[PDB]
């Protein structure tokens, strides 16, 4: 990278930390990744981590000459996903092909497949994006995490 | 989008309904092909009543009704499609004979202006009640919205129950011997029209294979199963196209006489189709049809421009 | 009254004023009736 | 912003005004369709006697 | 903003107006309902007689 | 005429926004309901009733279409010299790769209720036609 | 006129200038005129101006000793209303004879006759004036446009 941007990468990975003692852990790691500019699969972190389980994930310690490798591995990243694998991707659902899910479904698939999520990483991103009769579109709620 | 699996499933074995249960049969090569043309045409027609209201949908004290017949329709296979057509058209002399004679008199009467009534033995009323007439000796239409229920009943005695009902009637005449094909004459203005009868009661009815049918119901695309979405009416072993044509020919023709008419007379210099080509008696002929002598004697006395005098003093 | 429309239609005017009712000859023809010099000239206009 | 909620009762008023008519025009058919058919049906009740 | 909600009532009043004259149309299709009904019934009953 | 002047020959001319779809409101139609006949070749076959709604002080708010009887029966198979509904024709003409491919167009006679193969219309090309309508389309 | 208000059209003159020197449009004179308390119909004006068309009416050029004996020979004036001929020549709404005038009509009027208005010149003098069905009192329109 610049020395230009990898400033900036080094300042929000700075700003990650909790005490000043220089120490990101394999925890948060995965968000300071994400923060800088991407959206690693959990699956993507893990790999360049090193395959720890959730204590030595809580406790190893990272520092950006630790980190900045790990950035720059997957950054210039295999495949990313477009709009249209995603839409077919929540279209699965759709008992017909209507272009519509109930919000219900919706709330729960992402909390019971892929990488896996809460309650509260569901109701931010979903809510508000189901209409009038509690059908979430799917289309444009692809779309609005595309541009975000 | 519908069910793939099931289309062809339902177009070779209709799980149908005999009595009020579920009956398996599979299809002949000719009741598979019958049905099937149904459903390519009928996709077409629910298609078009999307199609119109979400036209109107973007498109809607006062109003200014106008009317495109599809009109006047005399062609040699001329079926139910060309009859009702016809019929609208019947009316619309009679709207000018009731508007630019009478309504127009009775717009110039609703105001008290100097108007003389002046009548020309023009009314048309006969050949209409003929056609459009329910009960007492019943219309061309009604016949059929009766005989659409009946199985021993044919476009055959559809024709059979017009000679009936109708006969002596001055506005009516039965055809030159094609019983054995059964069309009839009715005494339009603008010519004796053929009319031929043969399979106007499954035209006046819509039958399918329900099944498939209801599987177009359960589709996908948004298109479909709003254009499907009415299955109900499928008939396998519902109220009428055309008594649901009155339930909205009465919306057509009712609010014209509460509407002020202005006409547009439209004769046709040629029956080739042409730019340009007039002929000297083919105008003359409906010169006499439209009714110009006496259309004449009515509004050659009358009035283009209306304003309203109190606000003109 | 045969002479007055026959010719009509064929000297290009097809909506024949028989009164306010107009005895039209379908032409199957662009007409040049029909421009913004026939509407803002036509716009809201005096029936003379 | 007191004005400009007013000045629009005012019109859409004048389009249920529009419908208002049409509704009466429906009551006057419907009534009419009814009719129709009571006299058709006071007619099968005396003709099957 | 008194002068606006005078108006409000007002417009509630054209509704309801819209309303009783809807609703007596949803009364004579229904009129209508056993009207149609009895006719159909009594064609298949004139039938059979 | 009625209409509000957008500020303010031949046919060119800035008509106000509904105005433009009033007129393009019946090239729409007549892609989904017009077909040639043996007496007229833009004929259509759905005939119609037309409104056009004035407000209180004049202008044009509707324009109401009211379709009676689709003439369907042909959409099978047309008599001899006459066509089948416009659109049709249209979309096998002026189909873009992509949605020829998608919309699933095979060319002029891969359809057997499609009769008298393509008839051609006289001074109206359905080619172009096709691409007129799309854009009447996103004007309505 | 006393030298006093000519002194007040004087300035209502050189305000209203275009090269700099002492020159007003043909186009201002009667709206002038009709601040300096006068009402000139276009036609009055035309007279006095030489019938120009809209070319040579935007075009030509006023200069004092033209416009300050224009105004005097329209000023000393002949036929000028009053409040009885006034509500008889607008009694020209009344419908059927209300003593309420028609809305739509009040603005195509104005539109449709003599010195055709704008849209915008017909608005203003009505607008407000009638009521919920769109009556206007006359008999209180004339007096509002014969003083003000």
């Amino acid at each position: 990278f610049s020395e230009e941007q990898t400033a900036e990468f080094k300042e929000a990975f700075q700003l990650f930390d909790r005490t000043g003692d220089g120490k990101i852990l394999y925890s948060q790691c995965g968000d300071v990744m994400r923060a800088l500019g991407q959206n690693p699969t959990n699956a993507e972190v893990m790999k360049v981590l090193g395959n720890p389980k959730s204590d030595e994930m809580n406790l190893k310690t990272l520092k950006f000459e630790q980190f900045l490798p790990m950035m720059q591995t997957i950054a210039k990243n295999k495949d990313q996903g477009c709009f249209e694998d995603y839409v077919e991707g929540l279209r699965v659902f759709d008992k017909e092909g209507n272009g519509t899910v109930m919000g219900a479904e919706i709330r729960h698939v992402l909390v019971t497949l892929g990488e896996k999520m809460t309650e509260e990483e569901v109701e931010q991103l979903v809510a508000g994006h189901e209409d009038s009769n509690g059908c979430i579109n799917y289309e444009e709620l692809v779309r609005m995490v595309l541009s975000g | 989008g519908i069910n793939v699996t099931d289309f062809t499933r339902s177009i070779l074995t209709p799980r149908i309904k005999v009595g009020r249960d579920v009956v398996q049969k599979a299809q002949t090569k000719e009741q598979a092909d019958f049905a099937i043309e149904a459903l390519a045409k009928a996709k077409f027609e629910r298609l078009f009543r999307w199609i119109l209201t979400r036209v109107n949908k973007a498109l809607d004290a006062s109003f200014l009704g106008i009317l495109d017949i599809a009109g006047f329709e005399i062609f040699e296979i001329n079926s139910f499609e060309q009859l009702c057509i016809n019929y609208t058209n019947e009316k619309l002399q009679q709207l000018f004979n009731h508007t630019m004679f009478i309504l127009e008199q009775e717009e110039y009467q609703r105001e008290g202006i100097e108007w003389n009534f002046i009548d020309f033995g023009l009314d048309l009323q006969p050949c209409i009640e003929l056609i459009e007439r329910p009960t007492n000796p019943p219309g061309v239409l009604a016949l059929l919205d009766e005989e659409c229920w009946f199985p021993k009943a044919t476009d055959t005695s559809f024709v059979e129950k017009l000679i009936q009902e109708q006969g002596n009637h001055a506005k009516f005449q039965k055809s030159k011997q094609l019983k054995d094909k059964t069309e009839f004459c009715i005494l339009h203005y603008a010519g004796k029209v053929t009319y031929n009868a043969s399979a106007w009661l499954t035209k006046n009815m819509d039958p399918l294979n329900d099944n498939v049918t209801s599987l177009l119901n359960q589709s996908s695309d948004k298109f479909v199963a709003d254009l499907w979405k009415d299955v109900d009416r499928i008939v396998g072993l519902f109220r009428t196209v055309g008594q649901l044509y009155k339930e909205q020919l009465t919306k057509l023709m009712t609010t014209l006489r509460n509407t002020n008419p202005n006409f547009v007379r439209c004769i046709i210099p040629n029956h080739e189709k042409r730019a340009g080509k007039l002929d000297a008696h083919l105008v003359l002929e409906q010169l006499r049809c439209n009714g110009v002598l006496e259309g004449i004697r009515i509004c050659r006395q009358g009035f283009p421009n209306r304003i309203v005098f109190q606000e003109f003093r | 009254v045969l002479h007055n429309l026959r010719e009509r239609y064929f000297s290009g005017l097809i909506y024949t004023y028989s009164g306010l009712f107009c005895v039209v000859i379908n032409p199957y023809k662009q007409l040049p009736i029909y421009s913004e010099k026939i509407i803002d000239m036509y716009k809201g206009k005096k029936r003379h | 912003k007191s004005e400009a909620r007013r000045k629009e009762l005012e019109e859409k008023m004048v389009s249920l005004l529009q419908e208002k008519n049409d509704l009466q025009l429906q009551v006057q058919a419907e009534q009419d369709n009814l009719a129709d058919a009571e006299e058709r049906c006071d007619q099968l009740i005396k003709n099957k006697i | 903003e008194a002068r606006r909600k005078e108006l409000e009532e007002k417009m509630v009043s054209l509704l309801q107006e819209k309303n009783d004259l809807q609703l007596q149309v949803q009364a004579e299709q229904d009129n209508l309902a056993d009207a149609e009904e009895r006719c159909d019934q009594l064609i298949k009953n004139k039938i059979q007689l | 005429v009625a209409s509000s002047h957008k500020g303010k020959q031949g046919p060119s001319f800035s008509y106000g926004e509904l105005e433009k779809q009033l007129l393009q409101a019946n090239p729409i139609l007549e892609a989904f309901g017009n077909a040639k006949t043996v007496k007229n070749d833009n004929s259509s076959r759905f005939g119609k009733f037309i409104r056009i709604n004035f407000d209180v002080t004049g202008y044009i708010v509707g324009a109401n279409i009211e379709t009676y009887l689709l003439e369907k029966s042909r959409a099978i198979r047309q008599a001899k010299d006459e066509r089948t509904f416009h659109i049709f024709y249209y979309l096998i003409a002026g189909a873009s790769e992509q949605m020829r491919n998608d919309l699933l167009l095979e060319g002029f006679n891969n359809y057997t209720f499609l009769s008298n193969g393509h008839v051609p219309i006289p001074a109206q090309q359905d080619d172009e036609m096709f691409q007129e309508t799309l854009e009447a389309m996103t004007i309505m």
